[PDB]
């Protein structure tokens, strides 16, 4: 078979990357946050009720026969009709353990039927929305994926993921989802994801070290791992671009001699 | 200079209202292309390559070197070629856009079609082509492929931008090699993107078509 | 002053001007006289606020937008919340942004004749909204025009959105169905708040700025190459639907 | 260049452009020419040889600022996105009045930002806001003039101002430098950062100066978009972000199109514009592909980028914006001492 | 005709070509009679409207202290739905500096939803009666309507410690306020405090 | 021994750096935060200063010499109407306090006019509470030469005025005049420069005469002590609760009501009351500290 | 190409100046052309040749 | 005005019917159906 | 507009026209005014301001507070004259018949100018 | 009739708010030609006055 | 301790004047956008209205078709008749 890598480089950010792009690399687990503490920050339903639905069962909706569409085992979310949901993400520049592409590359090599959309400031995956409820317990939350002070489960207003980090070390957030309880050293957020106030604040844990985020880091900085350091990652994404430029200029074999 | 409130229509609009020179065949819609095969998925495809191709034939594109390429392109990805789309559909009926690719690179190597190019000194055998024509055109059977994957775990097809810009910059981050189209198909994703998922986004995947100027970037694929 | 000694206007060149009598203008219909030079586009304002007025004016239905909101999004629409939305509109269509002070506006003097309307052939909606930004078609139109106005329209509900005078005179006609959709979507996503996913969003946005809308004047082909609402795309029924005497004169 | 030929430079009143559109500007031209034509020599009013006139100024002999924009697009000729990028190159008189070329280049970003970010499609094709801090970002302070700057010297030091013949290794070394050096400066300087807080504004930059550089070694503009697209896709491994999702569809097909000699693909640089089909929807490009264009000609020291009736037309000292220093220009009419054209007052009543 | 001595603040103000005064920062007039609060330090709130109304107050011959909101920008987070964009807030020092004048004026802006929470939240910690300078037509009821203390239209349930003394509608943002809101500023200002 | 400067970064790892700052016994005068930057006006001991620099640019802070930082500068306008006040006189403030004094704002009641101009002796004795006056005059010579009565204290005094010269018997600096504008042109910051340089140079020989015969204790340690004993500062309301003047400080807080407990505080060994001046203050009945020199 | 009048109406590119001799090799170039442009053997695809090169 | 009238606000023109008058401090007030205080002086009766 | 001082003070010329110019572009007067001089007597405290508006009474009070703004705090008394050219006094001391006399030449002047 | 081709753009065009009203467009000429007509789109407020 | 009415204060960096590259003028953020600036409208304005006409055409018809021969002394009576015609005035009718 093909045993694949999934990045160059020898530097932490490229291991880094690596492991984030790995589906058999079992992420390690930094908190313990309950499903039902999830599905009240995502804020789209309430914990305890059944799923509201869009279209009726697969099994009871009829399709005309199709082999190659019948290959592809659905979700269960799709199985039973869910609606598709949100959730996303905003991390900081300052050494934030996933960084939007990355998080989008880990995403759809990770997950089955997910939507994945990256900005500079953003990044929101769409799945169905038990499916989705349990990769972002799993995965998304409980994690090294994310850090509740330099990452924040947010909608709505994003801003703050090139400002510089507050006193406590959190990113900047214009809506104050998320809160740090000097007392207990703990974040807890106050509103969802969205901004609607929540009856009680859920503790999802406290800030990790700096220390241990310039290990777990996927971004590239001066102060910590810089691209000069990694000059694999630098000459890929060179061979890239000239393969590119090739292919649109003459893409023959003979043209491609000068690669 | 249109028929607008009129009850006669036809498939192709009118030659004045073109994105471009010879883009008269890429006027038809994906709805319109499902809706004719009455929602058969390989008959889909094969409409949408099949006008697709002979489109950019007729834009002067698939001419002398290009030809090759575009050939290659309508049979691996439409016409099911050596049962590639089949195949990697049924090796991934589980699995994930990753799985596509990890699929397509296997398939890719075990046929001749890449080769080694160099370990770097952190491991990472780059890859070159051996045939980039043949190349592309398994990569974009592996796209489509990963497309039905995911649409059909999901049974969504809101899937779809994503899923090819992430595919490409997957297989390129993975391999060292370009994707479909030599970036193209990554820009034409990005635009379908954003044209299907914000409120400066508009209409939804089923109306797209080569003959707009936020899909015309790829050449049929 | 301003040319440096360039010349300008010289009357002396060309045809003696004025060898005959050069004749006042009366305006029919109206007891007043003005000299020919004060009739010529350039010269008069009147003309060119009458052109502006024309440019400026798109005209968008909202009840496809309603509709999605209410089913697919899962969001109730109320009078109330159609009001907060005229509010939102009406902020955000000359140069505002809502809620954002770091973000670059454009001075509320320089785009006064800015407004968004509504209007409605429902006849209950219309008078639960708010008549600071309704075109009330009962008080504007006589007994029988305006019944057969509201049989024509429907039970359907637009909103019309004069874009500032100024961003036509900078621009082109064909900026102005571009703003109007632009100011449109965002006043309508940050008005009525939803927590559906984002294609729900582009299906929306179709339904609120590409469905029903309605313009001036249609792109001319060819030789007269021009973007939409210029003058050249103004159909002789429209022009006529335009001038409005049929609600005054019977004549 | 220009040659024993002698050319008319007609300036239509600026009202005239703000009542009509764009492409009144010639046919006014046209008929004014031909009255005067017709009357300063005691010809007949009409007959034949008014014809031939009425046609070279409508059509053999003139020389429109934009080309129309028929089809889908539907817009008129003398509109911001019929400009060709070395018209506009060519419309800025800062080559004439200074030696610098990363300042020419830079005027010229400018001036291209400003016209085809802020007004092509901040206004002809969006609304609102537009796009206000994507584009003063390019010329506000001096990020992009360091980078440059920069570029050019790390340029002059290892190829010089000419020294070397467009090649793929020297867009290579030349962009991936320039970017490199560009994300460390964001990196170290957290106010540099929170100035460009958005990741669009920070691409943009590095690219431009990435393709400035590779223009200043090389001398060629397609050359420069390589290395622009270059510096783009090496931003986006370095940060794991680029800009708004969908800024980075030109940038993914860039690299293809940039050399190739396809009908729809293919353009030097100086030929391309907004119509082209890549770059006709996406802010945060234009006016930097124009600086890039200009760039080309700096490092040779070249007088024109296209078209030398435009320049000589727009070195014109009776014009109301002043080409030579677009940026001084910028901050004169930002704090209100910039008296423009076009405006009505003696037909308007008092206020 | 009496000495006006201001308690200038201890904090420079934006750059150097930029505005004079700081984001939540407080300058006392010493004799507190009247404090006018600006939203932000920035050209939409700061010598275009506000400036002007300390002038013209300052002339009237009643001293003034102007006080610049740390967070004056945005909607309440009690606001339906929460708040978007930025969250609007009040400190408590903010707060005990208002409260120790005998009168209070805010400048608002043009979104009627917007003003009418605003209002409510500061005045659920202001205690002195308050003039709202805004530019979007305002009625004093629909401050009512959400629960805050009105002169003229009372709530059933104030949810209010404040009293809404006065609306004035026609003042716009970073434009010259003209001399005749300025003298109805005043003429309100005197009829409701001596 | 303690020079006064001005810090500017980010709120992030701030309290360690303050930390720094109370273990090499430095004093924090000044703190406000913006939004996620802090500007920290710090009197630390000479020998520190370059391990500070070391350590800000740690923290990649930035130090600004301020050569003010030290005292409080009145500002008399004529007037707070409309000519003066929203616009020079608030140029001339902002950028006093650019350089870390602290500026009042003295609007003479009778201030405007030609010979109707009067000042009053509370004024009088109000401006000379402080360390230097800055005048903003007009723009006609005759005016300002017919003004030269408002300008007698005896406290360093800089005049400025339309007029680029002037033949009054003071410092004079030219072409600040009675404006409406936001002073930004080139030539308006270069004379906004050159009146901080004179009140600069004044601030310095005063200075150095009061080095001839220093305090027994220095105003900024004085204030330390004052904050770390009295607890009743931290509930004030005014701009600067405690101002750092240039021989004495001034306590915003009522004299009939707290010059007993300001009186009886215990500075080393001695009471304050022996070794200053405590008086009530014009400025809204305030307490102002008058430090004495060692030979009383 | 010799003089780089690319762009249209007076439009000169300094620098994008290319040296060749199509009038000369006008034969091969046609023949090149008769080669990419056919599409199996005996279609009608002909180019020939007129006023000794020049078109 | 009193109990059961219909009554509109003059500066907006709020339709609603008088709940009851509850004088407070020497003052005349006037509840609507919308559980809100209003002025005589700014109400007056309509049919 | 038209802008001109008469005064024999160097800097207060220049400083005053930027005044006008100023006091002109806040209140957004200048495309509704043809001409506005200022004549500065500084030895005597008296200074005329005279307005030449393009071809209501909302107007004329903009212009009543163009003079507020532009003339000096201590010029309390002021007496005005109207009659389609706006010319104001303003002095400290009751204003004398040879500065009335004055104010009707600079109308005059006004009137004639074109 | 009440309308010809479009009876939405002739309750448009029927806005009280609109600086030129169309009721009588003789009348509006009229009075532009004697320059008594307040036009918009004069940018008055980002212009020098001298 | 936690008071939800605090608010988040926001755009400290977007307060600060701008500074323009090479000069030495701060500007505030809105007054650079096109609609607040009349020197970008101007910009626009100036290329808009600018048409270059090679007179060359003209001149050989002139002399070739109507016989009339041109000098410098007809292009500056010409120029001096089209700076008179192009704004707008009247020289024949
Ligand atoms: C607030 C929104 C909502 C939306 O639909 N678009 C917004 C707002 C919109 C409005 C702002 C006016 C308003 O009233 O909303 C406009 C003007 C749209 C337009 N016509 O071009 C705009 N943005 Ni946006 N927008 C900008 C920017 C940005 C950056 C901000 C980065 C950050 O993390 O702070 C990001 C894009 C990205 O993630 O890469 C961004 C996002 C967003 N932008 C998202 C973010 C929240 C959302 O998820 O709904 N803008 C910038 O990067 C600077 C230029 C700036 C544009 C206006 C100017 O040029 O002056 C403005 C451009
Ligand atoms: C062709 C059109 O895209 P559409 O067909 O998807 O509307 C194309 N672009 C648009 O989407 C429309 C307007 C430009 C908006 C871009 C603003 S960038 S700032 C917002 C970032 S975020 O909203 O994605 O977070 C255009 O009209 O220029």
């Amino acid at each position: 078979a093909y045993t694949p890598q999934f990045y160059p480089g020898a530097t932490k950010v490229a291991e880094n990357r690596r492991n984030h792009l790995n589906p058999n690399y079992e992420l390690e687990k930094l908190r313990e946050i309950p499903d039902e503490d999830v599905v009240k920050i995502m804020g789209h339903r309430q914990p305890g009720e059944d799923y509201k639905t869009v279209h009726p069962p697969l099994e009871e909706m009829d399709f005309v026969e199709d082999y190659a569409r019948d290959l592809v085992e659905p979700l269960n979310g799709a199985k039973e009709g869910h609606r598709v949901r949100y959730i996303q993400f905003a991390d900081s520049m300052y050494f934030a353990p996933a960084q939007p592409y990355d998080r989008s590359r880990s995403y759809m090599s990770r997950l089955r039927g997910v939507d994945a959309g990256t900005l500079s400031g953003r990044q929101v995956v769409e799945c169905r929305e038990s499916d989705l409820e349990e990769f972002s317990k799993n995965i998304l939350m409980d994690t090294e994926l994310f850090d509740p002070a330099t990452s924040g489960m947010r909608g709505a207003t994003v801003h703050g993921h090139s400002l510089r980090l507050d006193e406590n070390g959190m990113m900047f957030d214009a809506l104050q989802r998320c809160v740090f309880d000097e007392k207990t050293g703990h974040v807890m957020y106050v509103k969802d994801q969205v901004g609607k106030p929540l009856d009680a604040p859920v503790d999802v844990g406290e800030p990790i070290p700096e220390a241990k985020l310039r290990e777990i880091t996927t971004i590239y900085r001066n102060d910590g791992v810089a691209m000069r350091a990694d000059p694999d990652v630098i000459e890929v994404v060179k061979r890239i671009h000239r393969a590119r430029t090739l292919g649109g200029y003459i893409p023959t074999n003979e043209t491609f001699k000068g690669l | 200079m249109d028929y607008a409130g009129g009850n006669i229509a036809s498939l192709l609009g009118a030659p004045s209202m073109m994105e471009g020179l010879g883009y008269a065949l890429r006027n038809i819609p994906v709805n319109h292309a499902v809706a004719t095969t009455k929602k058969n998925m390989m008959n889909a495809i094969a409409f949408s390559s099949v006008m697709e191709q002979t489109a950019t034939f007729e834009m002067g594109d698939a001419v002398g070197s290009f030809e090759r390429q575009h050939l290659l392109g309508l049979a691996y990805q439409g016409l099911n070629a050596d049962n590639l789309v089949i195949d990697f559909i049924k090796a991934n009926a589980k699995g994930t856009v990753g799985s596509v690719v990890e699929t397509v690179i296997d398939r890719a190597i075990a046929d001749g079609v890449i080769v080694v190019d160099k370990t770097m000194s952190s491991g990472f055998n780059m890859y070159k082509p051996a045939d980039v024509n043949k190349w592309n055109a398994y990569a974009a059977a592996g796209l489509v492929a990963a497309v039905a994957v995911s649409c059909g775990a999901a049974r969504a097809a809101q899937n779809v931008a994503s899923v090819i810009l992430y595919f490409n910059d997957i297989l390129e981050y993975e391999t060292g090699l370009p994707g479909v189209d030599y970036g193209r198909s990554m820009g034409t994703a990005v635009g379908f993107s954003f044209f299907s998922h914000s409120i400066y986004g508009g209409g939804g995947p089923g109306i797209f078509n080569g003959n707009h100027v936020v899909t015309r970037h790829s050449k049929g694929f | 002053e301003k040319r440096q000694g360039i010349p300008l206007y010289n009357p002396d060149i060309g045809v003696p001007l004025g060898q005959r009598k050069l004749m006042p203008y009366k305006l029919s219909n109206t007891d007043d006289y003005c000299e020919g030079d004060d009739l010529h586009f350039l010269n008069n304002a009147a003309i060119q606020q009458l052109w502006d007025d024309i440019r400026r004016t798109v005209i968008v239905g909202m009840d496809t937008a309603h509709s999605v909101l209410e089913k697919r999004l899962g969001v109730e629409v109320t009078p109330e919340t159609i009001n907060e939305y005229m509010h939102t509109i009406n902020h955000s269509l000359p140069g505002g942004a809502v809620v954002q002070e770091h973000m670059v506006e454009v001075h509320p003097s320089l785009a006064w004749d800015c407004y968004a309307r509504i209007f409605t052939g429902d006849d209950e909606l219309a008078d639960e909204l708010d008549s600071r930004f309704l075109i009330d078609i009962n008080k504007l139109f006589p007994e029988e025009q305006a019944e057969t106005l509201k049989a024509a329209i429907g039970k359907k509900t637009y909103q019309v959105s004069r874009v500032p005078s100024l961003v036509g005179r900078v621009c082109d006609g064909g900026t102005i169905s571009r703003w109007s959709a632009m100011q449109i979507g965002m006043s309508f996503i940050t008005a009525y708040k939803l927590c559906a996913g984002e294609a729900a969003t582009a299906d929306f946005s179709y339904a609120s700025k590409h469905a029903d809308v309605i313009q001036m004047g249609n792109a001319l082909p060819g030789r007269r190459a021009r973007g939409p609402n210029e003058p050249g795309g103004i159909r002789f029924g429209i022009l006529s639907d335009v001038v409005q005497t049929t609600r005054v004169s019977e004549d | 260049a220009i040659g024993k030929k002698t050319y008319q430079v007609s300036r239509v009143p600026s009202l005239v452009g703000r009542v009509c559109d764009g492409g009144t500007i010639s046919r006014w031209s046209a008929m004014q020419i031909g009255m005067s034509f017709i009357t300063a020599y005691k010809l007949c009013a009409g007959e034949a040889a008014t014809a031939d006139f009425s046609y070279a100024s409508k059509h053999a002999d003139v020389i429109q600022m934009g080309n129309a924009l028929p089809g889908r697009r539907a817009r008129g000729p003398n509109e911001p996105g019929g400009i060709r990028f070395g018209i506009l190159s060519d419309v800025v008189q800062t080559t004439r009045v200074s030696e610098d070329p990363v300042e020419q280049s830079l005027e010229v970003v400018a001036t291209g930002a400003a016209l085809y970010d802020q007004i092509w499609l901040g206004a002809y094709m969006s609304g609102g806001i537009g796009f206000t801090q994507y584009a003063t970002a390019s010329y506000t302070d001096d990020i992009l003039d360091d980078f440059s700057y920069y570029a050019l010297d790390y340029v002059e030091k290892k190829y010089g101002r000419m020294g070397t013949k467009a090649t793929m290794d020297v867009v290579e070394d030349v962009a991936g430098e320039v970017t490199l050096y560009a994300l460390e400066q964001y990196d170290d300087y957290p106010a540099l950062l929170e100035d460009h807080f958005g990741g669009s504004q920070r691409a943009a930059v590095a690219a431009a100066a990435s393709g400035i550089g590779v223009c200043m070694a090389t001398g060629n503009s397609n050359a420069g978009v390589n290395g622009w697209y270059l510096s783009q896709i090496l931003h986006k491994e370095y940060h794991s972000r680029l800009g708004f999702y969908g800024y980075d569809l030109q940038d993914q097909c860039g690299a293809s199109n940039s050399l190739a000699i396809r009908n729809d693909e293919a353009a030097p640089l100086e030929l391309r514009g907004p119509n082209y089909p890549n770059y006709a929807m996406n802010v945060g490009h234009q006016g930097e592909y124009a600086g890039i264009a200009q760039a080309a000609h700096s490092a040779r020291g070249d007088a024109f980028a296209l078209n030398p009736l435009v320049k000589v037309a727009f070195a014109d000292p009776m014009l109301v914006f002043d080409f030579s220093k677009p940026r001084k220009e910028i901050a004169r009419g930002a704090l209100r001492e910039f008296e423009a054209a076009g405006e009505r007052d003696v037909i308007l009543p008092a206020k | 005709r009496k000495e006006q001595i201001v308690d200038c603040r201890a904090v420079m103000g934006l750059g150097e070509g930029g505005g004079l005064a700081q984001r939540g920062t407080f300058a006392e007039g010493l004799r507190n009679d009247v404090v006018v609060v600006a939203m932000s330090p920035g050209r939409r709130h700061i010598t275009k409207p506000v400036c002007e109304i300390t002038y013209g107050i300052r002339e009237a011959g009643i001293q003034t202290s102007v006080l610049v909101l740390d967070a004056g920008g945005g909607i309440p987070s009690d606001a339906p739905q929460g708040s978007l964009g930025s969250t609007f807030g009040l400190k408590p020092e903010e707060a005990k500096q208002v409260n120790r004048h005998k009168l209070c004026v805010i400048h608002f802006g043009n979104v009627k939803s917007h003003i009418i929470y605003k209002a409510r939240l500061f005045l659920k910690y202001v205690d002195i009666p308050t003039i709202i300078v805004c530019q979007t037509p305002v009625d004093m009821e629909d401050f009512a309507a959400i629960g805050i203390k009105t002169k003229n239209v009372m709530p059933l349930e104030s949810k209010t410690e404040g009293k809404i003394v006065e609306i004035i509608t026609g003042v716009i943002r970073g434009e010259s306020a003209p001399q005749k809101k300025i003298d109805e500023i005043i003429e309100s200002i005197k009829k409701h405090l001596g | 021994m303690y020079q006064i400067i001005r810090y500017e970064g980010g709120v992030y790892k701030n309290n360690i750096l303050k930390e720094w700052i109370e273990d090499v016994g430095g004093f924090i005068i000044q703190e406000h935060v913006m939004q996620l930057d802090v500007y920290m006006t710090i009197a630390i001991p000479q020998n520190e200063i370059e391990n500070f620099k070391e350590e800000a640019k740690k923290y990649k802070g930035k130090i600004v010499e301020t050569p003010l930082a030290g005292i409080e500068i009145a500002i008399v306008s004529p007037s707070l109407s409309r000519h003066h006040l929203p616009h020079i006189a608030c140029d001339v403030s902002e950028y006093v306090r650019k350089f870390g004094a602290k500026p009042n704002m003295i609007g003479l009641a009778h201030g405007a006019g030609k010979n109707i101009s009067e000042i009053r002796e509370k004024e009088k004795r109000l401006i000379q509470e402080h360390d230097i006056a800055i005048y903003v005059m007009g723009n006609f010579e005759s005016c300002i030469l017919d003004k030269t009565h408002l300008f007698k204290v005896d406290i360093p005094l800089v005049v400025t005025g339309g007029p680029e010269t002037l033949d009054i018997p003071y410092t004079y600096v030219g072409n600040l005049g009675r404006r409406a504008q936001r002073l930004r042109k080139g030539e308006e910051i270069r004379a906004l420069r050159q009146m901080i340089d004179e009140v600069t140079k004044k601030i310095n020989d005063k200075r150095m005469e009061l080095s001839y015969d220093p305090p027994i204790i220095p105003p900024v340690v004085l204030k330390d002590e004052i904050e770390k004993r009295i607890d009743e500062v931290r509930g004030i309301l005014a701009p600067m609760p405690i101002v750092t003047q240039l021989d004495g400080l001034r306590i915003k807080m009522d004299y009939d009501r707290n010059h007993e407990e300001i009186e009886n505080v215990k500075i080393g060994k001695y009471l304050l009351k022996d070794i200053a001046y405590v008086t009530r203050s014009e400025m809204k009945n305030y307490i102002l500290i008058k430090l004495k020199s060692t030979s009383e | 190409l010799a003089a780089g009048k690319i762009g249209g109406k007076g439009c000169q590119v300094p620098g994008r100046t290319l040296d060749i001799s199509a009038v000369s090799n006008a034969q091969a170039i046609a023949d090149e052309v008769e080669k990419i442009l056919k599409v199996s053997e005996d279609d009608d695809t002909a180019v020939k040749i007129i006023n000794g090169g020049k078109q | 005005i009193e109990i059961g009238s219909y009554v509109r606000y003059i500066n907006t023109g709020t339709h609603g019917t008088v709940k009851a008058i509850e004088p407070k401090n020497d003052e005349e007030w006037v509840l609507l159906e919308n559980d809100i205080y209003y002025r005589p002086e700014l109400l007056e009766l309509v049919e | 507009a038209y802008i001109d001082v008469e005064c024999n003070d160097e800097a207060g010329k220049a400083i005053y026209e930027r005044i006008i110019q100023t006091s002109l572009e806040d209140l957004v007067l200048g495309k509704s005014i043809i001409k506005a001089k200022m004549i500065c007597k500084q030895d005597v405290p008296y200074f005329i301001i005279g307005i030449l508006p393009k071809s209501k009474e909302d107007f004329i009070d903009r212009v009543l507070d163009f003079m507020n703004r532009v003339f000096p705090e201590g010029m309390r008394i002021r007496k005005t004259i109207r009659d389609k050219t706006i010319v104001m006094v303003a002095s400290e001391k009751p204003i004398e018949e040879e500065w009335m006399n004055e104010a009707v030449k600079l109308q005059e002047e006004l009137k004639i100018f074109k």
